[PDB]
This record gives C-alpha cells, structure tokens and sequence, in this order.
C-alpha cells in the first residue's frame, strides 16, 4: 500500500495521494470478483470517478475520489446536497453518507432556476439511482456542481460532455504524464480548477500575509509583512524529483511590490501565474498529410522547436560503490590504467568528473578501480605483459560509465566517504559518488504527444516551415493531426476546442468553459464572428481583396453544400469561418486545399519518457551465472524477451535454423555462442 | 533471451517500400557489430578487430568513415520485427533496413493492418537472423512482401487500409448535382442554354429526348486520357464531375478520376492489357473494392508485381488525401431534422404505455419489456434516417465518407455523434428503461454521462479480461496440433467430405443457399475428391479449387444444378501421424497448392486464436 | 534445442544438395579410374 | 568542416524518342527539389508556343449533331481526331492559318489531304480522320490558331464562318509531366533532396527543349522584379 | 520484391527446397571465395559506395541470382558423404 | 503584332521600417501568381542567411542550469532573452563578434548596455536581458555568427572558453512571408494575376534585400539545368 510518489508534475503528485486500492490486506487479484467490484456502481455518484482507472488488468481496483468527496469521522465517502424545500432552493448544504442518499430524491445540477426559485415544469432528477422526471414539490436535494461526479484529473477537460467517457479516461490519465515544459503554458480553454489546483497541490509559492517585497532573485525572496516580520523563503531551485522531472520555484513579482495576501509570489515547474501549466497551446490544422500521420501519428512544424516549446530539463542520477573485497580494496581514483590521458579531461577530479562538464555516452562519469582475476596473470597476458613492462597491476576498469543512449552535461557531484558527518554506511562499502546529470530535451521524431480528450501520437516526422501549411496571413501551422483518429474515438470535445481555440486566438483571449455549464454551440460561432473581423475585417484595410484561390476553394465548398450559392464571396468565408474551418495554403506547392479546413489553437502536452521504454539494443555482453541466459548490465542492455508466442510465429512460419539459433546460439548454447561469434568476426 | 536483439519506439515511415523499415543506424551498429568489425578491419578503418572494438566503446571516439561500412554490412541482409502479442504468424516479418537517424524506427504502414500496430508510441522488438541459412529462410519466406495474403481467409492481409483508402475512394467518386431537376426537351445547345444562364447544374441528372446524360457529358468530349487531366490541371473540371472520354476505340461516360486510377493500377503492372480488365471502373473504390483489385493482381499477376501495386496504391491514397482537403469539424456532425419527430412520437407513445401500465393491463415486466422494444426501434429509426440524410443532402460529408469508404467508423459509432446513444445497461446487466437522448455533438447530461458508464466498465473488464491471458486458447489449439506436419504428398485414399451449399434456416428444415462467404470458406482451395460436372463444365477429380470455380459451383447451385461438393479435408486424412497435400490444399496466403513441410497445424490454431481478443466475452443480448 | 522437425527442417527437403555444372565433372573424377593392364 | 557550399549538381538526362524524357538533378539543398518541382511543372503545363484548331468549318451540315451520309463516323467524333493532329511551322509571321481538306469514294484518308499552305509543316504523317464509302461527300476549311494553354469553346468568342462552329483550343504542346522528389544523402546529409522529372509532349517540341524553355521562361519572368515604385503603406486606424 | 521470386519458387517442387538449396548454394559459394561461381562478369551484383561499383558481399544474393540462369542443378542425392568435401577444394582454392 | 507573346510588368515596392515590406507584380498571366509568388516563399523563409547568439560566457556560471545570486533570470532563461537579440552586420566580410556586458547593482539589463563594437548594430537595444537587484552583479561575454538555417546547441563544439554555453542558433532573419494573389484586367483579358510578395522580417536584412537574394537564389539554381549527361 505504500509505493514511490507520483511526480512527473504536480497534478500526478496530487491524484495520488487521492488513490483508493483494494489490494494489499483486502482480498487481491488472484480471486478477482470481476465484473462485480470492477463494475461503477450505483452509489460511486460524486464519491468516485466513475471515469478514472489504471488501464488493462488493473482496472476497476485502483481507484480516483470525486473532486467534492469527502471521508467522514468514521470513514464513509460523503457527497454534498443543498437542500431545498418547496421548489425554493436553499444555500443550506447536507454532506449525506451513501445511505443517507438512499433516502431522498435528489435532483441533478443543471435545473433551471430563478433565483432561489425552481423555473421548471419537469424536474430531472435521481430516486435513489433511478432517475425520474418529476414535480418540484416532490424535490428535496439538488446537485451542487456538475462536476461532484468526478475526480479532478477528470474536472479539467473541457466540453466532457462531448467527450466519450474511454477517450476522455485516457485524458484524465495522460495529465499524469504531463512533465514540466520550459515555457509551461496553461491552456487556452480552461474548466476552473486551474488555480484551485496549483495552490492545492503546493505547485506554486504564494504571500501569507500583506505586505511589501524586499529580494528577488533567482535563489531567495525575503518579504516584509504588515506585522513587522522580514521571513526568506528560499525558491527551492533545480531540484530532483522521484521520477527525473525538475521540480523548482520561479519568481514572478518585483522589488518593492506592494502585495495582498495570497498572492503569487513563485510560479510552479507547471504554473503561469498559479494557472496549472501542464503543456502548450499550438495552432493545429486538422487533416491527412501524406501518411506522416498514418495511425494516431503527429506531425510536427519545425518552428516548434526553435521556440524551444517542447524542450524540457531532465536530471538524471548515477551511482557509485567503493567496496571492501576479498581480492582487496577497489578505489574511486583518477588514475584509470588504460591507454589514454587525452580521454581523462573533464575528470582530472581526483576521482570524480568535473561540474559543468558535457557527457556523451562512453564518458567516464567516476573513474573506479577493482581487484580482479585471482592474483596471478593469465598464462597468456604473464607471456604478454612481460614485453610491455609488466607492472602488470592487479586493478581493473571498473569505472561508472556513460549508459548508452546519451547522458548530457553535468549539474552536482556528492562525493561521501565513511559517513562521519551522520550519513548511514553501507556494509562492507567504503564510501559513494553521486553525480547528477542534466539535459534539456527538445521535441523529437518519437516524443509522444496528447491531449485532455484522449489524443495520443507520436512524433513521426518534423517538417520545416518551409512546407507547413499556412492561413491567407503567412502564418502557417505547428501540428498536423489526421481526422481519422476521432470518428472511431468519439471525442468531439477536441473540436470544440479547436474551434473556440480559433476565436480566442484573434479575439486574443482564453476562456474558462466549467465541465458541463460551459461554452455552447451559439455562443461560439458568435465568438468567431468577432473574431473574424481581426482576422479578415482588417485584410482589406491593408488593400487587399481576396485572392484567387479563395475562389478556387468557394467554388467547391458551397457544392459541398458548407456555404450559401448566391452570398458574397467576402461573406461566403464568413460563414465558413463560423463552421471552424478556414482556408490553407499547400506550403509546398502555393496551391490550396480543396475545400476547407478546419485550423485552431488545442492545448498539448509532451507525455513523460520511462526508461523501460527507452531505445534498446544488444550485440553481446553478459550471461546469467545459473542459467547461462543473457543478462542485463548498465552498460549492457539484456536481450528480448523469447516468449512462446513468438516461438510458434516462426514454426508457422517453417523458419527452421532460425527458430533452433535463437533457442540455441543466441541464448544458452554455451559453446556454440562462442564459435559463432568468431565466425562473424 | 536473445544475443542480437534490440527495441524502439515506433513512427510510421511512408515514404518506406514494402520490404524495408527505418531503423536507428545507432541500433544497428549494436546489433551488427561483429560484422562490423570485420568490414573496420577489411578496411583501413582498424588495424585490427580489438582496436576496431576500442575505436567503439566511447560514443565520440567514433570516426565518422565508419557509418559507410555498416550500410556496406548491412547491404543485402534483412532484420525480423515483432510485435506484443504475436498472436499470429505475421507478428514477425522481416524487411531490409534503411538506417535511419534518431531514437525510433519508422515502419512501412501496410503491415500495420497485420502486426495490429498503430503509432500512440506501440513499440516493436527488432531480432537479427545469423546464419547464411537464416537469413536464406527471412527472405525467402518471411519477408513482407512475400506474405500478402492471409492463412487464416485466403483474403490478402496488406490492404489499403486509411488515408490510403480516403484518398483513392475521393478521386474515383463521381459527384451529384441537384439544381437541374428533371427536364425533357430539344437537345442542340438549347440544353447547353439553360447551363449557361444556369437554371441546370452540370452533372444534374437529366434525360432529353434521346438518352440518359449529364451536360456534362455533352459540353466536354475529350480525345484522349491526357486531354481529359490537362484540362482539370487548367481547373477548367474536375476528376469528381461525370464526362465522356475516348479510349481504346471506345467512348466512355466516367470521371477523369476514374481514368486517373485506371491509370495508376495501368502503370504499376506494366500490362495495360491485365490492367484494364481488373479495375471496376464504375463505383468509387474502397475496402473491398481494391481489396478484390489486389487479390486478382496476385494470381493474375505475380506476387513480385503485386507488391509494386501496393506501394503505388499507397502513394496516391496519401498525396490525394492531403489534397482532397476533408477535416472533421463541428459542423460535419449533421444531425438529421427526423430527431426530434421520431424523439415526440417515441415521447408520445411512451404516454400511451405508461397509461395502459397505470390502468392494469400491463404487467411490470410487460411494461418494461415493452418500452425498451420502443426504443430499439426507434434507435434504429434515428441511425437509419442519418443516413439517408449523409446520402442524399451530405454525399461528401468527412464522417460520411470514412464511414462509406471503409476508411473509419461505423454505423453505431456516427449514430453516438449524430443520431442518439440510446439503450445503455445497467452494472448489474438489466437495461436502464430510459435511454441516453443525447448525441455526442448535442453533449450529454452529468446524469446520462453517469448512466453510460457501467457498459462503458464492463466494455474494459472483458478485454483486460483477454489482455492478461487469451493466447490461452492458441496455447491449447497448439498443445494438440503441433506434430501435425505436412508430410506426404498424396497420402491416396478413395474417401472425402461433402461440403453443402443449402441451409435450412427458415426453419424448420426450409432451404437456403448460405451467405458467400459462408461457401468460400469451406470450398476455397480444396481438392476435389470426384468429378464435378457442373454448368456445361467438367471440375475434373483431383482438381484443385481455384476461387474462381467457388463462384462457379455458387452460380450452379443458385442455377440448381447442385447441393453438395464431393471435397478432400484432414478430417478424413491418412497421413501416418500428419496431414497430406491434397487432403490439405492451397498455401491460402499464397494462392498456390500447400506445399510439402508446412507448419499446417500451427498455422491453424494461430489462425483460430488469432481473433480471439475479438468474441464478445460473456452472453450479452 | 533440435532442429524443428519442419519447414527447411524437414526430412523431405533437408537432404537436398546443390552442384555447379563444372563440379558436375566430378562424376567424371571418378569416371576415369577403374579398369587396369 | 561543418561543412561549407554546395556541390554542383549533376543534371542527369537520359533520352527516349521525341515525345518523353527523364531529368534527374541532385543533390539539392533540402526542400529545392519541391521549390523547382512546382514552377518548372505548372510552366511545363500553361506557357509553352502551342498551335490549336479553335473553328471548324462543316461542308454538310448545319447542326453539328448529325453523321454525315456515307460516313461512319459521327460529327462529334471527327473534331477529335482533329484535336490529335500535331502541327508546326517554319514562319515567325504566323498568328493564324486556315487549312482545306477534300475527299469521298472508297479510298483511304488521311492527314496529308490538307493542303501544304504556306510554311506550315503538318507533323504526324499516318493520321486518321474518317473513312467514306459511297456518293456522300465533304469539303472543309478548318480554322488554326498560335496561343498557349487550353481554352473551352464556351470561352471564347468570333466565329469563323455561318458553315463553322467553335472548338475547345489544345495548344500547349506539352502532354502530361510528373516529378517525384525523394530524399537522398552526400556521405553526412540524409536530408537533401533529388528531383526526378518526367515530360510527355506532342511531338511538336523536344521534351528537353519545353523543359529548357520552360526554366527560361522563368529565369525571364524573374527579371520582372526590377524598376520599382515606392508608395505609402497603410492606415492605423485605432 | 527480391527478384525473380516467383520463377525461383517455380525451380522447386517445394517452397523449402529452394530455401535449403540457396543458403546450401550460397554457403559454398562464400566458402571458396566467391570462386566457384557459375554467373559471368558481367552478371555479378554490384554496389555504388564511395564512388566505386564493387561485388555485393551478400552471399545469399548470389546463389539467389545464380539459380536463376539455371546453371545449377539440384536432388535428393547427387554425390557421397565426405566425397564432396575434397572435390570443390581441388577445383577451387580451398584455402 | 506578334499574336502569341506578352509586354513587361511592373514591380512596385511599399517598405515600412526595416522589417515589413509588400512586392506587387501586375500584371502577371493566369496562374503565376502562384507559380512565381510561392518558390520565393520556400527559398525566403528557408536560406536568406543571417546573424544570431550561439556562445554564452557568463563571470561564474558553469553551466545553463544555475542561478546568480541577485539576479531574477536563472541563465536558462538569461540566454532565451539573448535568443532574441538581433544584430546587424554592416561590413558583408564580417563573420563573428563577441558584445560584452558588465552590470553591478540595481537595474535593468538591456541590449543597450551591451560594449559598442564598430560596424555593428544592435537592432533592439531596449530587449530586456535581465533584472539585477542590491548586491547583484552579472558580468558576461556573447558570440554571434552570421549564419543560415537553423543550428541547434547540440550541433556545435563552440567551445570559446571552458565554461562557455553553446546556444541554439535560428538564422534566417526572415520572420514571416505572405503572398496574395488577386485579379487585375487589362482592358479585354480579365484573368491576371496580381502577385503581392508580403515579407516581414527582423531587421538585419531588408524585405527588399531578402527578396533580392531568394530571386538571385532561384536564379543561381535555374543554373544548373544547363549541361546535360546521360546515365
Ligand atoms: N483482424 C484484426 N482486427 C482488429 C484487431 N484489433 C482490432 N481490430 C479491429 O480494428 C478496428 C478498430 O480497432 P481500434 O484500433 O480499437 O479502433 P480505434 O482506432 O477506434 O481505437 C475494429 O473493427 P473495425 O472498426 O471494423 O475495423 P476497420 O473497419 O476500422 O478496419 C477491430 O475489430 C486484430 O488483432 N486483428
Ligand atoms: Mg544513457
Ligand atoms: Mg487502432
Ligand atoms: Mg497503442
Ligand atoms: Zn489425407
């Protein structure tokens, strides 16, 4: 019941604290009680998620509390009622228990009122799990807020009700693996739980108490409050967290700034002004473009990288044993015996590898010397040795070295010995060496990418913006994301955002739609009507009309029956416009795109690397001492996996040798393994 | 565990052919060191291998004259790739490396269909076959473009599949124009008159006294095949609109569109002649329609210039994709206006059962009963008249399209968008009596949201239910049919099985003729245990079941001329301990009789397993 | 660890062997060495 | 060193008859191959000297719909086997030509029955218009023209004569151009390009003679940026 | 695909057969250099690095090339045990 | 009256400052608008070269990721402000320069405060840098290279000192190209094509110049059409 802390970001490092499990003392897996338990019960209504879960075999056990639920002094999960009599509904506020609930009939959350009075002929409301349209006379309770159904990774994706409820699970995971952007933006759409998080989650460092700011720098802030007190609140800078992710404070107030309490005085690794700050809002186009995004496949404009949008810090920590042998003490020395001295720069250290220096892979971070062989020199190297000036010393390579697949360029070396200032040893081992390195990594082929209604592609080809496709104004696009990954999903949600996204982008707002309040249909094609006055209402005020594509594209867009024979070809647009899509031009060619297309600004964020996943190759190393079957190193990654299934695929397949040499000559074949690779050589 | 083996991430790799992957050349300097090290050694690039080793073992020590020796290593030689869970022969398949920059390894988008492998970040593993025998088998007979079609159908497994689809369906349609109504008069230019002053669209239907034509067909006669594609490059027309073009000596009323990909099929094949007889130059393509185009393309001609056709098919599908210019905004969620009428009668009706209930006449259960058979029906009414709607008002409506084209989604699914959800169950199995009104464009309630989630549970708890353990049934289908080898040619004996063509499901005992595909499944590739003489032809004894003569016996059993086939299976085989040739047939992923040495048995229970993740788990009706 | 009993590990093909039409002169290596005085 | 200039790229061409030819042209700085696709095509397609017939003058008939007694091929039928019939000229004065032809019997048509006016070289040498068979005749005075594109009947307007009728205009002499680009390396650069060209032409021009016109007419057009003007920009307005 | 994939399938009787002959083939014909192959000059596959059109090292590319002119000839049983295993050594270097 | 050829066109300019500036072209013939209009946008946007940061040495900073006391900016975000600077170049031989800047005590750093070189323009002087407070003292080194393209940190040594940071390095100094491309008539032919080259860009190089380069670039290009050789 205990495990490592969740914290890729500052929300995952909060939805786990808000974890229910049944495993652990209660009876776990083996015995299963599937469908029944696993199943979203009746009475989960705003006391869990009925939408967050692990996915595959663990679904259903592990489990998320609903954003308003509450544990009561005994320990049973309470949802909060407003009490209402006579159809005139009350501010007075019941915390009933799951049976409570059973005795009432409560009504859901969107009746529509008029002021403290219900304006409403049928009344939709729960009986005890049925629901029942009914009169309000009959009323009792009413929901507090849409959103007191579910968690609050849940509670932060916009037109949810749009949202099919597997893709929007998925969105209310990924959040999870959300990990810190340099440039953390919070979203352009936004739910309202935004703040309320980041202050919630400690993500941020806020005032408490009035008063006047003292220092700022990077390091440190001290600040005068009204009651005489002068408190140093160190902004905890470049910190490691459990999973690599840099945790660190960042100021965002100047000298002498008179200030309330409460108020932002640091913003989160993931806050903009205490805004959870989970990835980047970008310019999308929606469409297919070329196969590069061929299967839940992303395309990218280069021009993301070079705003640094989707680089992120990384520290990453290695260590380093000096143990007591029976062949003698090994060292932690500079004096590597090998052939270079040119390969021993950075290091010089006495030991260890200088602060401030680069690493590739191979690049020794701490220089390590073992007793190694028994002894005596082999028959062969006493023959050898001899020739050379055999000192021919009893010490081996055993330095702590570069991982393959790159390391980057270091931030804090923390060399103890013996432990004497109150740091617990380690039995039989002299004494460590950490180093800690540091990489920003940029966007990449391979990153993976999503969003809060359960978008999720990787990275598959990063064009230069010399092809993108633009709008009329040379502005071209960031992300290309195919169509064909949402009729399958059913997550409209993403184009409810796509859209609003459009508006806000010239109307240069944000908005905060609420889970299931929030913006509707109307009221954002009335957005686009403004905005499309920025966009277009002032294109002819720099003495341009419309060009001679846009022609081209009307032409087949009102036989698509999208816009109206016989309206001006200015405003044709505008109704085009107000359906989402507008008009690109091919980047490569100067052509445009038959019919319309859809652009807009959507949020997305950089899913987390796990090292599991990690790009792997083996040619050869080590071998399990029992066995015989290779075996993982730290310099050395194992070989795959052989399973069964894989066994038959080649049967099938009538791959005879294959099949024997991978039971055999890449496994445990003692002899032949060798005789192999000579053969090769 | 294996010692040349690696994984990655994988991105898919169009620009690919069929029988090569991209690949880190960072992997693959792992993988082939040793013979790498070699070629250093063959080349000034080391003295010698230890050397070539150290040069090596430091990541910036490494000389960049390098590089040109693993392409020259590697030339020639093929990796495998396999991908969690191989739940058939094909989650392995080799290809011919293209070394690639970065951290992942691109992959040809056609095996993605059969390696069940989409790009949210799936992962392969990636194997090196060593011995020169090896490699020998890998190319010979594992490699991706060998393996087209599939052991478990006969049906080919490397279709179009996506976008390549979306793209080729939307340059072969041919489109409908409604302002021209139907009118009948004088043809001369009195019909080009109207068009002019526009009253009459241009690829309206109409009918002068004369024939059947559009205007259309008369206004643009073209010459020739390039004439035709010269003048929409002018954006004079477009390969959508219907016209008439000359060819061959014949004179055709199609699109040019339709020319165009009677065209890219042509050039391809290098045999106009194979060519032109294959394409149904009369229907826009889809899933179907190409997938038959491949599989005549395989027999017709060989599985060399079948791959060829696959690459070609790809490419345009992509580029005219892009072109083509769909999107999926909002707005191509067309609700239908019959939603609400349907929603009042159905509202209405439901008065009249809740009255009779609230009477006496009804029982609880026949109440309830009957309410939810209201709602399957009217379910149905919704999901049929979106339909109609996307035909006949929205004939190219994204949503539409995808659907129609095989490209995306299915009825249920743009119903959920457009029409109505509906019935949702409840956790514990009964029905909610009230369905979900809501559609996904108009948002659903908090409390419909809440409501659909327990089948929105269970939906999860019976494929996690298969994700732990389903190679559970091919694990028991192999532990009884892995000896069975094919291992005698002929293993010569008088007796058969007689596969029926009649079912008698009208019930009881009232004749049918069973669904094609039922047939083609116990017929194709057979061998034949007595003369069938059938529709003025002799299917000789011992022959060998051609797809072809499936079709032929169908029609002369519709033409009553037969009820049975006299048919050779394993199920009367007399191979000591295996399974012979002919009581056996085709290889099925080739189209060729199976020869001698195939993993027959293993092949089938795979093949039975394979789409075992896909039988709904439990009873649910 | 044997060799499969299938596909190129098959008693049928296995044995199959392969020659050149030069060493196809190996049949006339032992041709020409029999019959002495 | 990291590293410096471009290598000189090697216009590869090789040849095939009068009608087709390949260029291949690497290696290219990433994104050029596209950059120089596209205008070089489009240039390949619109602008190159054409020759159309546009009016057509009809001995028997009065309404272009008929077949024409004692010939089997239809009125509609026998204008496109005009639209195939390569023409060229000798002549820079030339900016329209009108051409006779005059036959019936049982004998055999062709394409050389039009009178050699002027210096007008009528190309393609076997060509076939009609055949007749009995006492049905025609004598004709179809109209030529010199202009570049493709033009609908529809678009243009002036007749040739009350016994003729117009014609859609097939003058740009190039038939049909593809070009793929596709990524290839310098020994360190996977990312440049390598443009393939492929040209089909009427048999009028030399593919590689449209081609090197082609990318003249552009070298030409780019002059065109020459003798500027200055004037105000805009208004702010808020 | 690789070539000629269907006419080298059409020399077996079994799909398996040409696999046993090619990697067999092939293993002789990169075991006495690449001198005992019944193929041309002229017919010998070829790459384009460093500038230079040099002989593929892909022994099992070879034999593949070499069936198809139909030079070889293949069965059950042509010669004896070990007395093949000093034949091709006499006829071609076996060093 | 040769009845198959065209007269010559006129090109007009409309600068603002030194970084926007609109190129019409009528009249041009149906279609070349685009034809003409786009490749430039290609070779515009992608290789006018230009100048930018790629070498950092700050006083006692290590490495990107450290913090000077007194100093609100940590060099992460030092340096993406410097990603911003824009110089000018006016001597074309010129290929590198290293600006300094020394700051002790309260205020803030602009790309004013940068030490003057000779024949080198810092185009935004007011680019806020960085803000030091009491006690704070930032004293650094910054190489700039005319350059092309885009060069990433990783993709360069640098190396000028030991302790020096190698910045990410966007070269084009051209930041955005339009192109409209409306109607014109000419009296009887009512379909011509009105090209409109829109080019903002940084300010080390002119809407004109960068416009007077891709043409000669193209032109460079159309080249190497000349001289055949079969294969
Ligand atoms: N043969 C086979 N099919 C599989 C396998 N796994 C999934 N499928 C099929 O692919 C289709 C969609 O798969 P998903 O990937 O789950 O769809 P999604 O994109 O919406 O998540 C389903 O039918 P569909 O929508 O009718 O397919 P399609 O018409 O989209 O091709 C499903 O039956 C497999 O291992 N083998
Ligand atoms: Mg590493
Ligand atoms: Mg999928
Ligand atoms: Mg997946
Ligand atoms: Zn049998």
């Amino acid at each position: 019941l205990s495990q490592f802390k969740d914290e890729t970001n500052p929300l995952s490092s909060l939805r786990h604290k808000r974890r229910i499990s049944a495993l652990g003392p209660g009876g776990l897996t083996r015995e299963r009680a599937g469908f029944d338990v696993r199943d979203v019960h009746r009475t989960h209504y705003g006391r869990i998620c009925p939408v967050e879960t692990p996915e595959g075999a663990n679904i259903g056990l592990i489990t998320s509390l609903a954003a308003y639920a509450r544990v009561d002094e005994l320990g049973f999960i309470r949802t909060p009622y407003r009490r209402v009599v006579g159809g005139v509904v009350t501010d007075e506020v019941v915390y009933m228990t799951a049976t409570e609930e059973d005795r009432y009939t409560i009504a859901q959350a969107n009746t529509p009122l008029e002021g403290n009075r219900i304006a409403a002929e049928r009344v939709v409301a729960r009986r005890k799990g049925e629901p029942v349209i009914v009169s309000p006379e009959e009323v009792e309770f009413m929901d507090v807020s849409p959103k007191q159904v579910f968690s609050v990774n849940t509670n932060l994706i916009p037109f949810l009700e749009h949202d099919d409820a597997n893709r929007a699970l998925m969105g209310s995971n990924m959040q999870t693996q959300a990990v810190p952007l340099i440039r953390a933006q919070a979203p352009v759409v936004m739910t309202g739980l935004e703040e309320r998080v980041v202050r919630d989650s400690l993500a941020a460092l806020y005032a408490e108490e009035d008063g006047e700011v003292a220092k700022v720098d990077g390091n440190r802030i001290v600040v005068r409050y009204e009651d005489g007190r002068l408190v140093e609140y160190p902004l905890r800078r470049f910190y490691r967290s459990n999973q690599g992710t840099a945790l660190d404070q960042r100021p965002r107030v100047v000298v002498g700034q008179r200030v309330r309490k409460g108020d932002l005085l640091a913003d989160g690794p993931a806050s903009e002004n205490g805004f959870l700050a989970l990835g980047q809002n970008v310019l999308v186009a929606i469409m297919p473009f070329d196969g590069y995004n061929f299967e839940d496949a992303i395309v990218i404009s280069e021009e993301l990288l070079k705003r640094d949008f989707y680089t992120s810090i990384h520290i990453e920590r290695y260590e380093i044993e000096a143990r007591d042998t029976k062949l003698g003490p090994e060292r932690i020395t500079r004096d590597i015996p090998h052939l270079s001295e040119a390969a021993l720069r950075d290091l010089d250290e006495e030991g260890v590898v200088r602060i401030g220096a680069e690493v590739k892979p191979g690049d020794i971070l701490v220089g390590r010397t073992s007793f190694k062989g028994e002894s005596e020199p082999t028959p062969e190297e006493r023959l050898l040795r001899s020739i050379f000036g055999e000192k021919a010393r009893d010490v081996k390579d055993t330095s702590l070295r570069v991982p393959p697949g790159e390391g980057g360029i270091v931030v804090r070396t923390v060399r103890l010995r013996r432990g004497d200032p109150g740091v617990e040893l380690k039995p039989g081992v002299r004494e460590v060496v950490r180093v800690y390195v540091a990489q920003k990594r940029k966007l990449q082929v391979g990153d993976k990418l999503a969003n809060r209604h359960g978008n999720k592609g990787v990275v598959a080809k990063i064009l230069p913006v010399e092809d993108m496709p633009h709008l009329p104004d040379g502005t071209p696009v960031d992300v290309i994301l195919n169509p064909l990954g949402v009729p399958s999903r059913m997550n409209l949600g993403q184009i409810l955002e796509t859209h609003l996204g459009l508006a806000g982008y010239f109307l240069g707002q944000r908005y905060i739609s609420p889970i299931f309040d929030g913006a509707k249909e109307p009221e954002i094609k009335e957005l686009l009507a403004q905005a499309f006055e920025v966009y277009f209402g002032k294109r002819k005020g720099e003495g341009f009309g419309v060009d001679k594509r846009e022609v081209e594209v009307l032409r087949r867009a009102e036989k698509l029956g999208l816009v109206t024979p016989g309206k001006t070809p200015e405003e044709q647009l505008k109704e085009l416009f107000l359906q989402g899509k507008v008009v690109l031009y091919d980047g490569r060619t100067g052509e445009p795109i038959e019919g319309p297309i859809v652009v807009g600004q959507m949020f997305i964020m950089k899913l987390y690397h796990m090292v599991e996943d990690k790009m792997h190759a083996r040619s050869t190393g080590p071998y399990s001492l029992i066995t015989q079957q290779p075996l993982g190193g730290k310099a050395q990654f194992g070989g795959q996996r052989f399973g069964e299934m894989e066994v038959w695929a080649l049967e099938a397949y009538g791959a005879a040798h294959t099949l024997q040499e991978m039971l055999t000559l890449k496994s445990d074949d003692i002899e032949g393994r060798n005789a192999a690779y000579e053969a090769i050589i | 565990r294996v010692d040349y083996s690696g994984r990655s991430v994988i991105v898919v790799g169009p620009q690919l052919k069929l029988h090569q992957c991209g690949l880190p050349k960072r992997m693959a300097l792992e993988l082939f060191k040793p013979f790498l090290l070699k070629k250093m050694e063959e080349k000034g690039i080391a003295p010698n291998v230890k050397a070539a080793r150290r040069m090596l073992e430091r990541q910036r020590d490494i000389k960049d004259e390098v590089w040109d020796a693993l392409e020259e290593v590697i030339h020639g030689k093929v990796v495998l790739l396999n991908r969690a869970p191989t739940l058939h022969r094909l989650g392995i398949q080799a290809f011919q490396p293209v070394l690639v920059e970065g951290q992942s390894i691109q992959l040809h988008p056609l095996v993605c269909e059969a390696f069940n492998a989409d790009f949210d970040g799936d992962q392969m593993a990636v194997h090196v076959p060593l011995s020169s025998f090896a490699q020998a088998e890998a190319r010979i007979q594992m490699l991706s473009a060998h393996n087209l079609l599939s052991p478990a159908s006969g049906e080919p497994l490397a279709k179009p599949s996506r976008d390549i689809i979306l793209g080729l369906y939307y340059i072969t349609q041919v489109r409908k124009e409604k302002k021209g109504a139907g009118l009948e008069f004088a043809t001369p230019e009195e019909a080009l008159a109207a068009h002019e002053r526009g009253e009459v669209a241009l690829n309206a239907p109409i009918k002068v006294a004369g024939r059947e034509t559009s205007v259309g067909r008369l206004k643009y006669v073209f010459a020739n095949p390039d004439e035709a594609l010269l003048a929409v490059a002018h954006g004079i027309v477009d390969l959508q609109d219907v016209v008439t073009v000359r060819y061959m000596g014949k004179r055709l009323e199609t699109s040019p569109g339709r020319i165009l990909f009677a065209r890219i099929v042509a050039e391809a094949v290098e045999d106009e002649k194979v060519a032109w007889e294959l394409i149904q130059l009369d229907v826009p393509q889809e899933k179907n329609s190409l997938k038959d185009l491949v599989y005549q393309a395989f027999l017709r001609l060989g599985m060399e210039k079948t791959a060829r056709l696959l690459d070609a098919l790809k490419y345009y599908g992509f580029t005219f994709s892009t072109t083509s210019g769909i999107t999926i905004g909002i707005d191509d969620a067309v609700i239908p206006e019959e939603k609400k009428q349907y929603l009042e009668e159905a509202d209405r009706k439901l008065l009249q059962i809740e009255q009779a209930y609230e009477m006496g006449f009804l029982t609880d259960r026949e109440r309830y009963d009957q309410i939810l058979q209201l709602w399957t029906e009217t379910t149905e009414k919704v999901t049929q008249a979106v339909f109609k709607n996307f035909e006949e008002n929205y004939p190219f409506n994204p949503l539409y399209v995808m659907a129609q084209s095989g490209a995306r989604g299915n009825p249920q699914q743009i119903r959920q968008l457009c029409g109505l959800r509906g019935l949702m169950q409840k956790p514990s199995g009964e029905t909610f009596e009230v369905p979900v009104r809501s559609s996904f464009r108009e948002g659903l309630t908090v409390l419909e949201y809440f409501i659909s989630s327990h089948g929105a549970r269970k939906g999860g708890a019976d494929t996690a239910l298969r994700t732990a353990d389903s190679g559970y049934l091919t694990r028991k289908l192999v532990d009884v049919t892995h000896e069975i080898v094919v291992r005698e040619a002929d293993c010569g004996t008088t007796n058969y099985i007689s596969v029926p063509l009649f079912q008698p499901d009208e019930v009881t005992r009232s004749l049918r003729l069973r669904k094609r595909a039922d047939i083609e499944a116990g017929l194709y590739g057979r061998v034949l245990a007595r003369e069938v003489e059938v529709l003025g032809v002799r299917l000789e004894e011992g022959r060998y079941l051609s797809m072809d003569d499936v079709h032929l016996l169908i029609k002369a059993a519709e033409a009553g001329e037969i009820q049975e086939v006299p048919v050779r299976s394993p199920l009367t085989c007399q191979t000591r301990y295996g399974v012979c040739q002919k009581c056996y047939g085709y290889d099925l992923s080739m189209a060729r009789p199976v020869s001698i040495g195939e993993a027959v048995g293993i092949v089938a229970a795979q093949s039975i397993g394979e789409p075992g993740t896909q039988l709904t788990m439990r009873t649910f009706h | 660890g044997r060799l499969i009993p299938a596909g190129t590990g098959s008693d049928f093909v296995r044995f199959t062997q392969v020659v050149d039409q030069k060493t196809l002169k190996a049949i006339e290596e032992a041709r020409k060495e029999a019959v002495e005085a | 060193m990291l590293d410096s200039k471009l290598k000189a790229p090697v216009f590869t061409v090789r040849t095939q008859g009068r009608e087709y030819g390949e260029f291949v042209l690497e290696p290219l700085e990433r994104g050029f191959g596209v950059t120089l696709g596209n205008p070089l095509r489009r240039i390949l397609l619109s602008s190159i000297p054409g020759t159309a017939v546009t009016s057509v003058y009809i001995e028997d008939v009065l309404h272009e719909f008929s077949t024409i007694p004692g010939v089997k091929e239809d009125v509609v039928e026998i204008i496109l086997n005009l639209k195939e019939l390569v023409v060229r000229f000798l002549n820079p004065s030339l900016q329209t030509v009108t051409l006779l032809l005059k036959a019936e019997g049982p004998k055999e048509v062709k394409a050389r029955d039009f009178l050699p006016v002027a210096d007008v070289e009528i190309m393609n040498p076997d060509l076939h218009i009609a055949t007749l068979e009995e006492g049905g005749r025609l004598n004709m005075e179809v109209r030529v023209d010199r202009g570049v594109g493709y033009v609908p009947a529809e678009k243009h307007g002036i007749k040739d004569r009350i016994n003729a009728i117009p014609v859609d205009a097939v003058f740009s002499p190039v038939r049909r151009v593809a070009f793929q680009v596709e990524d290839t390396r310098l020994g360190q650069r996977t990312d440049l390009d390598k443009l393939t060209l492929r040209i089909w032409t009427d048999g009028s021009v030399t593919p590689l003679e449209a081609l090197n016109q082609a990318v003249e007419i552009l070298r030409e057009h780019l002059t065109y940026f020459s003798n500027p003007q200055a004037a105000a920009v805009a208004a702010p307005e808020e | 695909a690789e070539p000629g994939i269907d006419k080298l399938f059409g020399m077996v009787d079994s799909k398996y057969r040409l696999t046993v002959v090619v990697a067999k083939r092939a293993q002789q014909l990169l075991r006495h250099g690449f001198k005992n192959t019944v193929l041309e000059p002229e017919e010998r596959p070829k790459m384009q690095t460093l500038e230079g059109l040099f002989d593929d090292p892909n022994a099992e590319t070879w034999a593949m090339k070499e069936l198809l002119t139909g030079r070889l000839v293949f069965g059950e049983n042509l010669v004896p045990e070990d007395r093949l295993q000093k034949e091709m050594e006499r006829i071609y270097p076996g060093e």
